[PDB]
């Protein structure tokens, strides 16, 4: 059934997992038109694909090709990322196909079932968790690959960088819980906090900087400090 | 007009013919049914006085035989019968009718409500769905689980219904996973018209089937197929005009002759917002639309 923080655990077990969000696969601006009528115009967009336990992030960027002419957009943008999962399933060896897939958002649940007919004992699940994957285009890297792209592409990414080097899946899950959580709160402060240090560099296969165990811990904090804070900004607290 | 005697009535029992019923006293001197229409199928049934638990019952067509219940102490139940001689059959009865403790079949004239609600059953399909292919006649009860049931223990004694699953390969072609989730005409069409049921009376009669047995029986996986078989009418974008239209006049006799207090357990909220509402038929079953509305708009 759903995940929830009693079966927080199984995440970084040994049974092959990916979470699925969609949040970002169908993505627009909106604006008037000569008329002064109001008009969408779509940006490039993502599937955010990931193993929480190895970190890999198989990221599907969806060009705005796949919308035109299309109608009830995002009706289709949730079967569309059911039919890219699915088709990313179907490339990986039967070893490394997923045991669940776990979707951030219940409306993913019957695309995603449907599109996954042929694997019935891969097990589709929702979540209670409040994860803040919708922030990932704050990554710049991410965001930049997804903008630039000319064409229907998947790129790979490890989000964790060398952490697991140093630290489990679970500390890793957690740090990365936290800096999503804090770009999605207030991305220009959780940037800042990233980034004051310009002695600390984010390596040319990294996504995040190459802080020291002292400094994440001082980071973490910051971040920290940060989404409390904005708790208080937001709610006067 | 045919006849279905009893040997005798021990135990208190309520009897229902069709959408009729009369209530018997233990060893009351009852007889049986008289004038039964043919032409149509036939349902007798049963619940005890003492238990009723466990409704239950036989379909039949006089046609197909002579029939008579009598009671079997062992099992516990009235169970039917046939007689494949005839002359004994007219002979055992004849003396039973000058001393006429026999009820008969109460049909009005006016009344076309039994023939409304099984238009399309035919006695060979139900003795497709329940197998015992000794007998000419089939039995029914509450409790009787139907093959997709047991999918998710008996076979000898379940209800083969048609297995109709929205989220099955025999659903969705690969590469039509979308249009053939949010549209089912392929699924209805040649999949199951087609395909299984090669035309729309055997689909209809299947579907008044399982109502009678959620209605009559209280039979919980009839009532189970018989919403998928509405819906998936309902969620199909392409449907022939004549199958709209008969479809419109079934339901409409079903929520017709429901009983008012069996409303809450035999009827599916979703799937009938769903249909009158929201699928692509929402303008199409304008009787059934009324009827439901102003006998239970609680339910909408
Ligand atoms: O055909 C029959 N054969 N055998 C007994 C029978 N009975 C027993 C007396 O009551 C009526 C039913 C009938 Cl009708």
């Amino acid at each position: 059934g759903a995940m929830n923080s009693s079966n927080y655990a199984e995440l970084f077990n040994n049974d092959i997992k990916l979470f699925v969000d969609d949040t970002n696969v169908y993505r627009v601006t909106v604006h008037k038109t000569f008329e002064g009528n109001v008009a969408t115009k779509a940006i490039n967009g993502c599937i955010f694909t990931l193993n929480p336990k190895t970190g890999h992030l198989f990221l599907k960027i969806i060009h705005t090709s796949v919308w035109a002419g299309q109608k009830r957009l995002s009706q289709l943008a949730k079967w569309k990322t059911a039919e890219e999962v699915s088709a990313l399933v179907r490339s990986l060896p039967k070893e490394e196909q997923p045991k669940q897939i776990i979707v951030t958002r219940k409306a993913m649940l019957d695309p995603l079932e449907v599109h996954m007919l042929d694997f019935p004992n891969i097990a589709i699940r929702p979540t209670e968790l409040r994860l803040p994957f919708s922030a990932a285009m704050s990554i710049d890297k991410l965001s930049d690959v997804v903008m630039k792209a000319t064409e229907p592409q998947m790129v790979l990414f490890n989000i964790y960088d060398d952490w697991l080097d140093r630290i489990s899946s679970y500390t890793a899950f957690s740090r990365l819980t936290l800096l999503l959580r804090a770009l999605k709160t207030n991305e220009e402060s959780a940037k800042m906090i990233l980034l004051s240090d310009p002695t600390i560099t984010i390596k040319s296969y990294h996504l995040w900087p190459s802080f020291t165990d002292e400094q994440w811990i001082t980071i973490e904090s910051q971040m920290r400090d940060l989404i409390l804070t904005e708790y208080g900004r937001k709610y006067n607290v | 007009m045919n006849t279905v005697p009893f040997t005798s009535a021990p135990i208190e029992v309520t009897i229902g013919i069709d959408q009729y019923s009369f209530n018997v006293k233990e060893n009351q001197p009852f007889h049986g049914i008289k004038d039964i229409p043919i032409g149509h199928v036939h349902v007798i049934h049963f619940q005890h006085a003492d238990n009723s638990s466990m409704r239950y019952g036989y379909w039949f067509d006089c046609r197909m035989g002579n029939f008579y219940i009598q009671y079997d102490p062992k099992d516990g139940l009235y169970k039917m019968m046939e007689e494949r001689d005839g002359a004994k059959f007219e002979n055992i009865v004849h003396n039973f009718k000058e001393r006429q403790m026999m009820v008969s079949y109460p049909k009005i004239d006016e009344d076309d409500t039994w023939y409304n609600l099984t238009e399309f059953v035919q006695m060979d399909k139900i003795r497709k769905i329940v197998r015992k292919d000794e007998n000419q006649f089939s039995y029914v009860d509450s409790s009787m689980t139907t093959v997709q049931e047991n999918e998710l223990s008996d076979p000898a004694h379940s209800l083969n219904y048609t297995v109709i699953n929205f989220k099955s390969r025999e659903a969705i072609r690969p590469g039509h996973e979308m249009e053939d989730f949010l549209d089912k005409s392929y699924y209805l069409n040649t999949v199951m018209l087609q395909g299984i049921f090669k035309n729309s009376s055997n689909y209809f009669g299947e579907l008044q089937f399982a109502f009678l047995n959620a209605m009559f029986f209280g039979n919980y996986g009839s009532s189970l197929q018989w919403h998928a078989m509405i819906e998936l009418i309902c969620s199909s974008a392409t449907v022939p005009k004549h199958m709209l239209d008969k479809l419109d006049e079934i339901l409409y006799y079903q929520i017709k002759t429901l009983p008012e207090q069996y409303s809450d357990i035999l009827l599916n909220e979703r799937v009938w917002n769903i249909c009158l509402y929201s699928s692509f038929q929402k303008n199409s079953l304008h009787n059934t639309e009324k009827i439901m509305e102003n006998k239970y708009p609680e339910l909408l």
